[PDB]
């Protein structure tokens, strides 16, 4: 059972990218355009990330799969991270949805006008129990180059007392959050037994 | 800009062949490598009968039963159904009655299927032979094609008579 291994991999995969990331972040040029593309800002993350585990040999036990753009639209998930047991079964899946904190056009009229955060809650409902919802900042409000990391099931928890919706409920947990959890600890959490669900509790994840 | 739209889905086993076909005909190509659906997926395209501008959205499923919830969600509103098997797998064929039974419980209202029997390029490693095929789809009640969406064989044969089909109904 090489749990440790995967989890370290990974997270530190995650540490990686997020500072091969960190240079783009930030950037704003006034005479043309002020904003890099969230296209762009996952493609440059998930290419260090991939790069980083394949030199780490760990193809067989994660799968990345970037959504589509019609799949990023239907489910609130920009990728998702698919873990693979000794046995060859799913173990765990992360849909993983970012944001910056500083559409479809190919359908008819239906009600998909859903919030990006209830359009994951959704998915990650019809998937079943082992599929988490993640969410990853790219910079907050004066930090530009911070990278943080929220639980789905957190923000739920505390949407119950705080009666926001959910998109909104994100932005203000990672700014009166000051608990925190780093992601290898999550990954262990998460992979050794389906715990972390409802287990996170009032905290961010530290990347 | 359109006089119809029909939701049409592909649904089936997982590696019977149902990606390809839709990438066959929405984009005339074909490719080897196996990439496994995650979810669900749907590409557009723009077809003509009599003189009628009908816009298909084709829904390709995920054929792993981890995705079965999610899929099962995605039939609501469905006008057609392509019901996919292999031709080389008889454990794909095996399942084709469940999935029958799935088209009529989760897209209750009178939608047309069509089954398919893919990858017939394969004649060696056949075992499901044609009669076989036509005598499941006649009891079903569903029209029958044998396809390859690597020879780009009986492709847009299936999603016309599909269209024929649904066309035919609704024609009252
Ligand atoms: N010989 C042959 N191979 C085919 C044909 N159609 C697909 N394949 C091959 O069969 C494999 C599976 O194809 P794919 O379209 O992904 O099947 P799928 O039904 O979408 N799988 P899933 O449900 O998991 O998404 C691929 O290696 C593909 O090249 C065909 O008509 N003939
Ligand atoms: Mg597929």
């Amino acid at each position: 059972k090489e749990v440790p291994v995967v989890c370290e991999v990974v997270s530190e995969a995650i540490v990686h990218a997020a500072q091969k990331l960190k240079e783009y972040l930030g950037f704003e040029y006034p005479p043309s355009k002020l904003c890099p593309a969230a296209n762009t800002l996952n493609e440059i993350f998930l290419i260090h990330f991939i790069t980083f585990c394949q030199e780490k040999g760990v193809d067989e036990w994660l799968t990345t799969t970037k959504m589509t753009k019609h799949q990023a639209f239907l489910f609130g998930a920009d990728w998702i991270w698919t873990f693979w047991g000794s046995d060859k079964q799913i173990k765990l899946q992360l849909a993983v949805q970012t944001l910056q904190m500083s559409p479809e056009s190919r359908v008819e009229e239906s009600s998909w006008k859903k919030s990006r955060f209830d359009k994951l809650e959704e998915f990650c409902n019809l998937i079943g129990e082992d599929c988490l919802g993640l969410f990853i900042i790219f910079g907050m409000p004066g930090k530009p180059k911070d990278i943080r990391g929220v639980v789905l099931d957190s923000v739920k928890s505390q949407m119950v007392r705080s009666h926001l919706p959910g998109g909104k409920a994100v932005a203000q947990f990672v700014l009166e959050t000051e608990d925190c959890v780093f992601i290898k600890e999550l990954l262990r959490n998460c992979l050794s037994k389906k715990d972390g669900l409802r287990e996170v509790g009032k905290v961010y994840i530290s990347i | 800009n359109f006089d119809y739209m029909f939701k049409l889905l592909i649904i089936g086993n997982s590696s019977v062949g149902k990606t390809s076909f839709l990438f066959r005909y929405a984009d005339d190509s074909f490719t080897s490598a196996f990439v496994s659906t995650v979810g669900i997926d749907f590409k557009v395209k723009t077809v003509f009968k009599n003189e009628k501008r009908i816009k298909l959205q084709i829904w390709d499923t995920a054929g792993q039963e981890r995705y079965r919830t999610i899929t099962t969600a995605y039939y609501r509103g469905a006008m057609g159904f392509i019901l996919m098997y292999d031709i080389t797998n008889e454990e794909s064929f095996n399942a084709v009655q469940d999935w029958s039974t799935q088209i009529k419980t989760y897209s209750w209202d009178n939608a047309q299927v069509i089954l398919v029997g893919n990858k017939c390029d394969m004649e060696d490693e056949r075992v499901i032979s044609t009669e076989r095929g036509q005598h499941l789809g006649e009891q079903l009640g569903f029209e029958f094609f044998e396809t390859s969406a690597k020879d780009n064989i009986n492709v847009k044969q299936t999603f016309e008579r599909l269209v024929d089909i649904i066309c035919d109904k609704m024609s009252e």
